[PDB]
DNA sequence: GAATTGGTGAGGGTTGGGAAGTGGAAGG
DNA sequence: CCTTCCACTTCCCAACCCTCACCA
């Protein structure tokens, strides 16, 4: 078997609410150490990873790895049925043909449970350079999602460049131009509202705001996010999930051709 | 009973009376006569006992203008079946219960296909009944029938009949069918006395046809202002005809304020056109001068042009006002169906031939059209509501115009419909009434009776129509069909042979063709033109520069060339791939049947199986929701057939009420309880046709194809003789000649018509042999063969359009082409073969042929031969000069059925579904589609191919933004409008919103019910402004009320335009000339920009912008900073699947 | 002559909604015991019952019978006109083709005023038996209306079964299967947050639960909706409108394929 | 050069968000007085005006008068993108093609800078005419658009009745008649609620909903709606924005000539 | 008593679900 | 008193259903 218990039904709801959008089917992969997940969307211009460690559960059993594929949009509907406030758990086993949930209130008033039908897919396996990264960024997150939102509405690619004294997003398009800057919190009111900049060089890229608005979308899973840039390489987008885990989107850049000549 | 048989007898006097008025003189002599066969008619005739026995009269004309009729009596039959050892007792009651009202009941022996393990030659006797007149048939039928049909449900002597056939036939058909009476033959008759029939007999040694004389006539009336006439009302002024070449014209100096005087009109030295004139005082004599002129001259046939609808019903009241009953005077009279028909003429009208068989568009049903069409001239026009002042002010013009319809009426008459349905009427038993007026399937089925009787085959009952059949499933289908003809548009944009244009080639393709040259021109000489390869000298040599070239494209696969742009299709696909798998209506069989038939034997090869694709719509409700639905409705009552009549429980209505109540609550409870009604279904079938069945289907069609082939040939040849007749100037044997090649080029056009017919027909709602399958199979194996021919040329090349039987494509400059062979045998000298052609003919002939036909060649053994058969070619047409097909406007689709072609010489070769033709679509898009077709011929590469293109669309786009500041008043109205019908009556449409329907609404607010009354309506409208925000179609304004007076326009307008305020009434004012802007954007997009941007040059027209998906597409393509793929920048680990 | 007065002035609002889009159209009966009314479902599968009592109402007069023909769209488009707050008064004659309603600010500072046409209907109609049904079950509003909803995204037929100790509703389709159990408690806190079920003998019904995601409309009518069932007989739905009267909805049981 | 500082920057949203309906495209003018708008819709049927006084920004250069024609949809959008708290601030030099928006959050914590495109504009305007109305009309916003939106549900157009004691609007159409009333109120407790009614002399007329269910579009703008009316004579429909400036619609009323 | 087939474009109206904004009441 | 969550209404786009006339 594999059997889990969660203490909040919310956090796996905010999950898969954040999952649905970007990859429409993907797999999980689950042992003793915990559950993650990878893949990769239609058009390989971004890369989801997730995991969520075995702590993090109220009770967790894990008698054997295990591999199954899901339709996310198809648990996303199910667990819709969850309320905010329902404890949930899992149970699968080794004949793979389904996974079994139970939602129930914190009080027992009422009981829901589902049978989720499992699918088979077939996907290609990444790597990760594990480098360090010449700026990392850590920010509020509704002030990112702001900023994807209304930089979006001016036009459909963002410049991001990292400097000393301040980030810098920047877009143009047929209407104009616009930019939104953010800088070093000198005195700190609260930790969950101050932006911290640390680099080794500056840094400057560009990328298409049409899938930084899927990423923008786990906003309600935590108050600040990170963002890790170096040249040359994916952007790093990254949202911890309370002591359970991490979800992370990389973002491959546009470069410039005339080197390429 | 005695008062309706005294009816008949009177009406049959008086028709006799009537036709012997006309000079066809009832023979009752003895001696000998002979004559050409034109009309026909079942009547009674009073026989030697005095009583009323049912006959035929038949109408000889002679070459002298004499005319007689003779009357055959022939006893109407039709056929019983019955169960085993019934037929003498059932006979014997048959008789006893209907003693008198049966002339004879006999056994006969009869063959029917359906029956069980038939092929060894086993057949049933079926019982004949027949009768002294067809009213006691129609009664003893109605005796019979209950007790069939509640044996036919279920399964005293009625019980023991089983079915009854042929008991709907007409008479006169049954009777064309049995003697072979057929009409436009000469025949020798002769007559005995009472105390034997008469007896008619062909000669076929005379092929000359007599000239009958033929009237057409045409009309012209008063009217109100603004409206249509009526007899109440109006009054004739002019009534013009021609009499085999000389013209008559009748006018009216009540009304016509001149008299006139004879004139000669001659719109081309061939319509000679010369019109004599009688003056009346008064309509009275306008009318009784014009029923003596007929009754003078005694036409045969009398036509005009729609005749049905108006210049019949009015001049009938308006001889009734006066009292001049035209029943009596002229003998036409209104038949049930509401046509016109008389005994002792034919009415043949033109329009229900232009309909049929012209093959002209709707825009062009219009006579003027017509004429201007197949005439090669532009008739004369009046404003129809001109006449009335025109007949005051200037009548000599009037006359000329109805003067010029009599003329276009006559010869239109003369040279298209005459040769052909005479011709038509040669090969079926009908009335030229009847085959002109009937449908295309009856036609056909008349002919296949024909055969069946010739066959002594016994024909089926027409099938009867299911309501509401069941899928297995459960579901209650909506409706059954069959997956029709594949389509499409591969390709877009220009093509020409003077651009360079770009090919990658496969050289495997080149290889593989390369390997089979041989093979290749082997076949097509030998079984395409049948001359054989020994009787040839250069075969070797071709070989080797066909080897080569092909060799030399295959070293250089890639390359840029000018294209052959070529058309490629199948000559009568559909016919040929019925003669080569040898499908018939009664031959699809099923596991069932063939279990029985004694040939089902080990490797018996008689059963082909081929695959069709069966779709169905149906209800999502299950099978015992609907029994629920059905039971719901027992406790129901319904309203009576008049408003104080009892009310009708639901078993008690009829089966058509029952079927319609029940679908109206199916398709509510499933609205309710799914979002969605319908559900498609799609479902692959394999069929089993038998190859030993009965071939009179199929020998038929090869008759009929073979008979055609004939006709053409020997058409060719006698249009030679004639030029070379009038090129010598011999004009007794110029007559003589063109005698004969308008008698071939009927025949073979006849022929064509009824080759086509075949194949719908088999679908016909109750058509005696009708089956789906045979239908589908057809289209499928039509789709493949085009499917594979696609496949093949992709390779070689770049097909631009696929449709049903027909491939458009280019090919590069390096390609064989055509090649030529010269014969030692001097009869065939030269011969000529086309590559293309012959490379898809093997790739046909490889896969589609036939191996299983079969042919019973000795039918006391029961031995087939077994033999193989392929009648399916290509043949090529071109190349062309330059081709074009326009791209859709939503992302990614790709426009079906719509090009442009052009010959070598610039001439327009073809121009296909573009509003151009089309009927009601707006002016301006006819004339711009028109302008820049032409002008894409113009310039020697893309650039300069579209810089010509653009100032064509652009002066149009020009014009609107200047609201057309300098054109005439008068031209905006026919630049503007639309003409769009409307086919049923106003009521009739429900409550349903459309921009007609407002239109005539609007016209019901302006002048009444009396102008909405007809079914046909035609609306004219602009869209209008000033209603800020309202939806299109209560924007739509008749152009009519521009024409009204000006005290009804400014206050209709004030009232519609919902605008009391309103100061200005003018068009250039209410016109929503974004509405227009938008329409025109909407064709310029389709043919000059967006396919410009498919085709790598920037937008040619700068006032028109892109959809937006494409400048996001192009704005995307051109930036520099190039969009990486992860899979390029992290290292790639593996691939993995996931199953349980 | 009938006039009515209510101050209660929104029930009407919510009363009418409730039927506006399962009922396209009406004949209401009005006597002096109130305004009844029983109407069918046009795919006639379903029917309502409305009754009113005339105690309820600030003011009744009703001195002869009345039937009149209504399509309740009409209605609501102009109820929608109403403020909540605001008291309501109806005025209808016998030989009257048109109904007048009059809505009154508690402040009196505002007053409207709207006529509307009636519509020529008659109906024919059998009165609804009583039946004795040997499954009732009483429950919160919302929690009904979720379960309704919930279980639509699984699929279009619903499995109600009870039992002498709770309910189990449950639902089969393409995602799989889904249930929902609430067992009868014996602590309650109050009326509008506590279940009571009551059974005879066991049952298990299947009903089209794209109804009762009509039904559910009734939902803000009352904190407490009741229902009851048995084998063979159609399931009612109730709402108990204060004590001025009560909604009913009659539906089939779906007949089994099995 | 000019530039202007707004501290209550959420009036300028709201006033695009007012107009972006009945004008599409306009030319602003700038003046050492404020700034004006003044256009007819794009019907043709209404005419807009909306001025702001220079006395309400936090502070306001203006070296010369200037006109900017603009694009209402695209400024629209941008000025979507600042939070109702923040600061703008506009700029623009005298020969340039583009207007500087800039964003400032309260706390300083950020930034955001933005140019929008002008486009060249000239317009066809008068000296807006006024005198003393025969009736005027206070009201609480919410219960005119109320008024309105009932009003438009059964009928087409609003034909509105005046008296001494008070002021009533009626309307007729397929669905049947309705009329509504408000009278002056006795005494006042609270004012946003007290209707008050000036009168000289009776006036009914008539008015198309439509174009009245787009102007009330400006009820965000503030709590109390005045209306002016008199015979044979634009209605014109006012807002005050906070003491900075006014918006007016002018409407003239349906004729009734058919009788 | 009557009765050819299927497939496509163009223009227009109706229906249903998701996204965004506003108001209340509920919780800390 | 201030912030968050849930409920209800409005706005916008896609897909289906109607007509007629032409390509095979
Ligand atoms: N009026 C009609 N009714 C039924 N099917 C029809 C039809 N018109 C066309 N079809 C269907 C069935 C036939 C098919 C057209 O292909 P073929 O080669 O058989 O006809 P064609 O090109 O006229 O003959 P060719 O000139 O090559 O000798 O379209
Ligand atoms: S197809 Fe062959 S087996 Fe079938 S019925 Fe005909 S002859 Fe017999
Ligand atoms: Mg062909």
């Amino acid at each position: 078997m594999f059997e889990a218990r969660l203490v909040q039904g919310s956090i796996l709801k905010k999950v898969l609410e954040a999952l649905k959008d970007l990859i429409n089917e993907a797999c999980w992969d689950i042992s003793s150490s915990g559950v993650n997940l990878q893949s990769m969307d239609s058009s390989h211009v971004s890369l989801v990873q997730l995991t969520l460690r075995s702590e993090g559960f109220d009770t967790y059993r894990c008698d054997r790895n295990l591999a199954m594929g899901v339709n996310l949009t198809s648990m996303s509907k199910i667990l819709k049925c969850a309320g905010n406030e329902d404890i949930i758990t899992l149970r699968a086993e080794d004949n793979a043909d389904t996974l079994a949930l139970v939602f129930e209130a914190p009080n027992q008033e009422k009981v829901s449970d589902y049978e989720m039908k499992l699918m088979d897919l077939d996907v290609e396996q990444l790597g990760i350079p594990e480098q360090e990264y010449s700026c990392v960024v850590k920010m509020p997150s509704g002030e990112f999602a702001r900023i994807c939102r209304d930089l979006s509405h001016i036009g459909d690619a963002v410049v991001i460049s990292c400097a000393k004294d301040g980030v810098k997003f920047s877009a143009s398009g047929e209407l104009g131009n616009g930019n939104i800057k953010l800088s070093q919190t000198s005195n700190v009111d609260k930790e969950e509202e101050a932006v911290t900049i640390e680099m080794n060089e500056p840094v400057q890229l560009t990328f298409a705001l049409r899938y930084l608005n899927f990423f923008t979308k786990a906003t309600p899973l935590s108050s600040t996010v990170t963002l890790s840039m170096s040249a040359d390489v994916p952007l790093v987008v990254e949202y911890k999930i309370a002591d359970m885990g991490h979800l992370k989107y990389y973002l491959a850049p546009k470069i410039e051709d005339e080197e390429g000549s | 009973s005695s008062v309706s048989a005294l009816k008949r007898l009177e009406r049959s006097q008086w028709t006799d009376k009537m036709d012997l008025r006309f000079g066809f003189e009832r023979l009752k002599e003895p001696g000998e006569k002979t004559g050409w066969l034109i009309n026909m008619h079942p009547t009674e005739i009073l026989d030697e006992d005095k009583r009323l026995g049912s006959a035929v009269d038949y109408y000889f004309i002679q070459d002298d203008g004499s005319r007689f009729k003779v009357a055959l009596p022939y006893k109407p039959y039709f056929y019983i079946a019955t169960r085993k050892g019934c037929e003498r007792e059932v006979s014997s009651f048959l008789s006893k219960k209907f003693q008198g009202k049966i002339a004879k009941v006999e056994t006969v022996p009869k063959e029917d296909l359906d029956l069980p393990n038939h092929l060894v030659g086993l057949k049933r006797n079926y019982i004949r009944l027949s009768f002294h007149t067809v009213e006691d048939l129609v009664k003893v039928r109605k005796e019979i029938s209950p007790a069939v049909k509640k044996n036919r449900e279920q399964d005293d002597q009625l019980d023991n009949i089983v079915d009854m056939r042929e008991y709907d036939v007409p008479y006169h058909i049954r009777l064309s069918i049995d003697l072979k009476i057929h009409v436009a033959h000469w025949y020798n008759v002769r007559y005995r006395g009472n105390a034997f029939p008469v007896e008619i007999t062909r000669r076929d040694d005379l092929v000359e046809r007599p000239d009958p004389v033929v009237l057409a006539f045409a009309i012209a009336t008063t009217k109100l202002p603004l409206k249509f006439p009526d007899a109440e009302t109006d009054q004739i002024m002019m009534i013009s005809y021609m009499i085999d070449g000389q013209g008559y014209l009748i006018t009216n100096r009540e009304i016509v304020s001149e008299d006139i005087e004879d004139f000669e009109f001659t719109p081309k030295p061939e319509y000679e056109g010369p019109f004599c004139v009688f003056n009346e005082p008064d309509e009275a004599h306008l009318i009784q001068r014009w029923f003596e002129h007929v009754q003078e001259t005694k036409p045969t046939i009398m036509v005009t042009y729609n005749g049905d609808f108006f210049d019949w019903p009015f001049v009938e009241a308006r001889a009734a006002v006066h009292g001049l009953s035209m029943q009596q005077e002229i003998g036409f009279q209104k038949d049930s169906q509401g046509e016109y028909k008389a005994p002792q003429c034919i009415h043949m009208d033109c329009l229900r031939w232009v309909k049929r068989d012209s093959y002209l568009p709707v825009g062009s049903h219009n006579l003027k059209a017509a004429a201007k069409a197949k005439l090669g001239y532009d008739p004369v026009e009046l404003d129809p509501e001109d006449m009335c002042r025109m007949a005051t002010e200037q009548p000599q013009t009037l006359a000329t115009y109805s003067v010029s319809d009599a003329v276009a009426t006559y010869y239109l008459y003369m040279k298209y419909v005459h040769p052909f349905i005479f011709a038509l009427c040669t090969i079926i038993p009908m009335e030229p009434d009847e085959v002109l007026r009937k449908g295309s399937g009856t036609l056909c089925e008349a002919l296949l009776m024909v055969q069946a009787f010739h066959a002594n085959i016994i024909f089926p009952n027409k099938q009867e129509q299911e309501f509401n059949k069941l899928t297995d499933d459960g579901h209650v289908l909506d409706s059954e069909t069959y997956v029709g003809g594949h389509v499409e548009a591969l390709e877009s944009g220009v093509f020409r042979s003077d651009i360079p244009c770009r090919f990658r080639m496969n050289p495997a393709a080149f290889d593989f063709l390369l390997q089979r040259v041989e093979k290749t021109l082997r076949h097509a000489l030998e079984e395409e033109e049948k001359v054989p390869v020994e009787q040839v000298t250069n075969f070797e040599e071709v070989c080797d520069e066909i080897k080569s070239k092909l060799a030399s494209l295959k070293d250089v696969p890639s390359r840029i060339e000018c294209p052959l742009i070529y058309h490629l299709d199948v000559g009568a696909m559909y016919p040929n791939i019925i003669l080569t798998n040898r499908l018939q209506p009664s031959a699809m069989v099923d596991e069932a049947t063939c279990a029985a038939c004694d040939f089902n034997k080990p490797g018996a090869n008689c059963q082909r199986k081929m695959a069709w694709q069966w779709r169905g719509e149906f209800m999502p409700a299950s099978r015992s929701e609907y029994h629920r639905i059905q039971h719901q409705l027992e406790s129901e009552k319904f309203p009576p057939l008049f408003p104080e009549g009892p009310a009708r429980a639901f078993h008690e209505l009829s089966r058509e009420e029952q079927a319609k109540y029940e679908k109206r609550r199916l398709a509510d409870y499933c609205r309710k309880a799914y979002k969605k009604i319908h559900i498609t279904k799609v479902e692959e079938r394999l069929t089993t046709i038998c190859q030993r069945e009965n071939s009179f289907y199929v020998d038929t069609v090869r008759a009929f194809r073979d008979r055609r082939y004939e006709f053409k040939g020997l058409h060719k040849v006698w249009k030679k003789k004639l030029s070379a007749a009038v090129e010598v100037g011999d004009a007794a044997e110029v007559k003589r000649c063109k005698n004969m090649e308008v008698l071939y080029d009927s025949l073979q056009l006849a022929h064509k018509c009824i080759l086509n017919s075949f194949y719908g027909y088999v679908m016909r709602k109750g058509a005696r042999w009708y089956s789906m399958e045979m239908a589908g199979i057809v289209c499928f194996t039509g789709a493949n063969i085009i499917t594979q021919a696609r496949e093949l040329i992709e390779q070689i090349g770049r097909p631009l359009e696929l449709d049903t039987d027909g491939i458009w494509c280019v090919l590069p400059n390096s390609f064989p082409e055509n090649f030529v062979f010269k014969t030692t045998n001097v009869k065939k000298p030269k011969v000529t073969i086309s590559y293309p052609g012959a490379m898809l003919n093997i790739m046909v002939k490889e896969g589609f042929t036939n191996d299983q036909y079969q042919e019973l060649a000795e039918p006391s053994s029961l031995t087939y031969v077994t033999r193989s058969e392929n009648s399916i070619f290509f043949e090529v047409d071109g190349p062309y000069l330059a081709m074009i097909l326009p791209a859709s406007k939503e992302e990614g689709k790709k426009l079906k059925k719509r090009y442009a072609v052009f010959n070598e010489d610039g001439s327009l070769a073809e121009l296909k579904g573009f509003e151009v033709k089309r009927r009601g679509e707006l002016q301006l898009i006819k004339i711009f589609q028109s302008s820049v077709f032409e002008a894409f011929l113009k310039g020697s590469t893309l650039e300069e191919v579209y810089g010509s293109v653009a100032k064509v669309a652009d002066y149009w786009l020009d014009v609107l933004y200047s609201k057309a500041a300098n054109m005439p008043d008068s031209e905006l109205f026919e630049l503007i409008s639309e003409n769009r019908s409307m086919s049923r009556k106003l009521e009739d449409y429900g409550e349903q919103k459309s921009t007609s329907i407002s239109t005539a609404k609007r016209l019901a607010e302006f002048l009444g019910d009396q102008m909405v009354k007809d079914a046909g309506l035609s609306c004219r409208y602009i869209i209008s402004r000033k209603p800020e925000g309202s939806p299109v179609t209560e924007r739509a304004i008749p152009l009519a009320i521009f024409q009204a007076e000006p005290t009804v326009r400014k206050h209709f307008l004030r009232k519609w335009l919902k605008s009391s305020s309103l100061q200005d009434f003018d068009i250039r004012a209410i016109l929503d000339w974004d509405y227009y802007i938008e329409r025109l954007g909407s064709a310029i997009q389709k043919i000059i920009t967006i396919p410009a941007a498919l085709q790598q040059v920037k937008n040619p027209v700068p006032r028109v912008k892109h959809p937006d998906w494409l400048h996001k597409k192009l704005l995307e393509k051109n930036d520099v900073y190039k969009q990486k793929k992860i899979s390029e920048l992290f290292t790639l680990e593996g691939r993995r699947q996931v199953t349980m």
